[PDB]
């Protein structure tokens, strides 16, 4: 079924006019997407994110000193996206979806968009299950429901990610006592950590089960 | 030989354009000025587009004229490593500061790596 | 010990402490040192003390 | 419009010569008919773009170094900040009042330099070594530049001499 | 006044006259006429050093050079555009801008003739079938009535079939890019199931 | 190369357009 | 011709009244920068300047 559907699709081209700090304004690619990821030939990709009249800004996703003047630039057509998915679940990811822990590729997952419209007024109910951190000055002076965002707000070191790691590990309490429907699966996004700050995060839910 | 040798376009304080007529240095690569009266070491920064790099000059760029030839070494900043760099000063471009003669470079490694990975980090306390 | 744009003055006074406290050692017991110093000083130029 | 395309009109590619030689017999006359209202031109020389603000443009000044000693012809000293591909960014050692755009900007060959020895020693100078005290030049000196590197780590040793200062406060 | 429309649009202040001078040469069917009208300033500024300092030289007055050029494109080689442009350029000092304006009126030019350069690189050098096979393979993706030109060229890394280098796109229709497409969809479809 | 000083233009008019447009369309017959 | 100097002062020819200019910068293409001592509501470009 593959082979006898099977159009090489025309790929769309570009040459790098410049680049530096992590930014390559890319000559062509006159077909491309706002938001769409590229792809360069040093293998590295991008995201063309201004789409000028002489040039694209094209974002990349990596260390931009293998990017050269006059490298080519391939669209890949689509835009940026994610595997998600309850192979996902386990398993410690980069900003894109690919898994840094080395346990090979995520098993069991799709493919979606990382920009997807929230949902509006109709497909929504009112917040009424209760979410229990587990932290008794949250959960009895600022409780918070399903479906609520709640900021944790405060200063450089104070007891942050603390409330944040005992929301997630409580829910790992909670899933074993309750029926399989009303079961929490948490997503931890670490950004502009230490990678070894989040080494210690992913031993310390592997060693509570969460 | 005058490919992959170019030439000083602009200088702007510790900044250095440099034009090449053919096939530019990465970035991070080490660029040598010749005929300066140090040693002068630049370390390309950007490519700023019309086979322009734009570098930074790891020593002072008083007495760079506009026109100045420029070697690509196609590599960046190596320093000397190992074992027989103990007990010696070197600078930023891996040079000995301290008149004790030449660094025993056991191996030379590009200044410029990329941070472990996450499969390679250690938690101990 | 990695000096990034401080006193020269500093690097000459750890320098010569080291000398004598044995942690560096001149000429044929080069190699029984222990610290490698490397230094970018406050007389360097920027782009020196950027990558030092 | 790019610069693989711009390269190969560096090739001939008219297949008509027409008006070539037709300019070609006339430039040359129409150019020497308009003499009076030529400046110079300037290739080693310089000459001023645009004055403001005490920083000037200058047009020209091939061989420049960076941070060098360039002499307007009014006798106004500067330095040449930043070359540039098609300028050269130099800053005024005195009033910008006295420069005019279309001056001419002199390269003096040396990085700003300043008037060193034991020759000056008494004398009271302005900032780039000429004397104001009003008792004539400055001999027995000689020229070292003011952007020397300062001395490195085995250049020096710790200070020892006590250089006393007569004030109790601090001497004590 | 509404002029010619343009082949393809451009983008501005140096493609904006040639996308000018081009619908004002197309007006009287002088594309061919000023074209080389543009190519002998090409060359002119290559010989002659007094012409090339009317558009690098600041201190030439503008008195001067309005009038070197006006008094130079005179009873021969005018065209009328040419000698209107020259002369206009010269004015505010914009003669820098006749290499690329120059440019950007050969890339309108050359989608007028209705040619796409092309290039087609495949394993082994071609056979007369193979040719007539793939041309009429590949005009199916010039996006007119366009006069495709393949160019050819040799690369045994593909193991046979063709790909395509328009230089603003490639359709690549070889069997070593099927192979490893194959061998991906093979690999993605094995670890769904 | 001796044509490497007029491969980028400097221009003193953002529109230099608008004064060949009132030179160049004239120009026709 | 040739620019006045900066700091010199030009008088703006035909106005309602005397408009002194101060000449502050060179900016090039054989134009000064001024500033002006009176209003300058009523200036037309080609009004005829004379450098004193
Ligand atoms: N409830 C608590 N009881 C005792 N100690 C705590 C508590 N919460 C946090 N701490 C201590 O405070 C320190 C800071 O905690 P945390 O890592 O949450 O800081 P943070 O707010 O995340 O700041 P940063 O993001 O800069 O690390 C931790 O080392 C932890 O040991
Ligand atoms: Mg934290």
């Amino acid at each position: 079924e593959w082979e006898k559907s099977y159009q090489p699709p025309v790929i769309h081209l570009g040459r790098v006019l410049s680049v530096g700090d992590g930014i390559a304004r890319v000559y062509g690619l006159k077909s491309v997407q706002a938001g769409e990821l590229v792809c360069f030939d040093s293998g590295v990709k991008g995201m063309a994110l201004n789409l000028q009249a002489d040039h694209v800004g094209v974002v990349v996703f990596g260390n931009d000193s293998v990017i050269h003047q006059g490298d080519l630039v391939y669209r890949t057509g689509q835009i940026v996206n994610v595997p998600i998915g309850p192979g996902t679940l386990g398993r410690v990811t980069d900003g894109l979806g690919q898994p840094i822990d080395g346990k090979g590729p995520l098993t069991n997952v799709r493919s979606s968009l990382v920009e997807v419209k929230a949902p509006g007024i109709i497909a929504r109910q009112s917040v009424r299950e209760p979410l229990f951190t587990g932290v008794k000055a949250v959960d009895a002076l600022v409780p918070i429901g399903r479906g609520q965002r709640e900021l944790i707000i405060g200063d450089r070191q104070t007891g942050k990610t603390a409330v944040a790691i005992d929301a997630i590990i409580h829910q790992k309490n909670c899933n074993e006592q309750v029926p399989k429907a009303q079961r929490v699966y948490c997503v931890y996004v670490a950004v502009g950590q230490k990678r070894s700050t989040v080494a210690q995060l992913v031993k310390l839910f592997t060693q509570t089960g969460a | 030989p005058a490919i992959d040798a170019g030439y000083v376009s602009q200088v702007i304080g510790p900044v250095v354009d440099v034009r090449f007529d053919g096939e530019l240095p990465s970035i991070l690569s080490s660029l040598e000025v010749e005929g300066h009266s140090v040693r002068l070491v630049l370390e390309v920064a950007q490519h700023m587009g019309d086979n322009t790099v734009r570098c930074i000059a790891m020593d002072s760029t008083d007495g760079l004229v506009r026109g100045q030839k420029v070697v690509d070494t196609g590599s960046p900043i190596k320093v000397p490593v190992g074992r027989g760099t103990l007990g010696r000063i070197m600078n930023v471009i891996g040079e000995p500061v301290d008149e004790q003669g030449p660094i025993d470079a056991a191996d030379i490694w590009s200044i410029h790596r990329e941070a472990p990975e996450f499969t390679e980090q250690s938690t101990e306390q | 010990f990695a000096g990034v744009g401080e006193r020269t003055r500093e690097g000459n006074d750890l320098y010569r402490e080291m000398i004598e406290s044995g942690v560096i050692k001149l000429g044929a017991e080069r190699g029984n040192s222990k610290c490698t110093l490397v230094y970018g000083q406050m007389n360097e130029p920027p782009g020196a003390r950027a990558r030092v | 419009a790019d610069a693989k395309a711009l390269d190969e009109l560096r090739k001939p590619k008219f297949s008509s010569k027409y008006l070539i030689q037709h300019v070609s017999q006339k430039l040359i006359p129409a150019v020497k008919e308009w003499e009076k209202s030529y400046q110079p031109p300037v290739i080693h020389l310089g000459r001023v773009l645009s004055v403001g603000d005490g920083i000037a443009r200058v047009y020209g000044l091939k061989s420049v170094q960076a941070g060098e000693l360039v002499c307007f012809d009014s006798g106004v000293k500067g330095m040449a900040l930043n070359l540039q591909a098609d300028h050269v960014g130099v800053v005024v050692f005195g009033n910008d009042s006295v420069i005019h755009q279309g001056d001419l900007v002199y390269r003096t060959g040396q990085i700003v330099n300043v008037p060193i020895g034991p020759g000056t020693l008494g004398r009271v100078t302005d900032g780039l070594g000429q004397p104001i005290d009003g008792k004539g030049p400055l001999t027995n000196v000689r020229s070292s530049l003011v952007e020397v590197k300062a001395p490195g780590i085995i250049a020096r040793q710790s200070v020892r001499e006590p250089l006393f200062t007569g004030v109790k406060a601090v001497d004590a | 006044l509404k002029l010619p429309t343009a082949p393809l649009q451009l983008s501005g202040t140096s493609a904006q006259i040639a996308t000018l001078l081009w619908q004002v040469a197309a007006k009287e069917n002088q594309l061919d006429k000023v074209q080389d009208e543009l190519y002998q300033f090409i060359e002119l500024f290559k010989q002659h050093s007094e012409l090339r300092r009317l558009a690098t030289d600041p201190f030439v007055p503008t008195l001067v050079r309005t009038k070197i050029i006006s008094s130079v494109l005179k009873d021969s080689g005018a065209s009328e555009i040419t000698k209107k442009l020259f002369e206009a350029l010269a004015d505010e000092g914009a003669l820098s801008a006749l290499l690329e304006v120059t440019v950007n009126y050969e890339e309108l030019m050359l989608a007028h003739k209705k040619e796409v350069y092309c290039t087609v690189i495949t394993a082994e050098p071609l056979d007369k079938l193979e040719r007539v096979e793939l041309t009429k393979k590949a005009e199916k993706f010039v996006d007119a009535g366009f006069k495709l030109v393949m160019q050819e060229k040799i690369d045994k890394k593909l193991l046979g079939g063709f790909v395509i280098e328009f230089s603003d796109r490639r359709v690549d229709m070889s069997t070593a890019k099927k192979v490893e497409e194959f061998n991906n969809f093979v690999n993605k479809l094995v670890l769904s199931i």
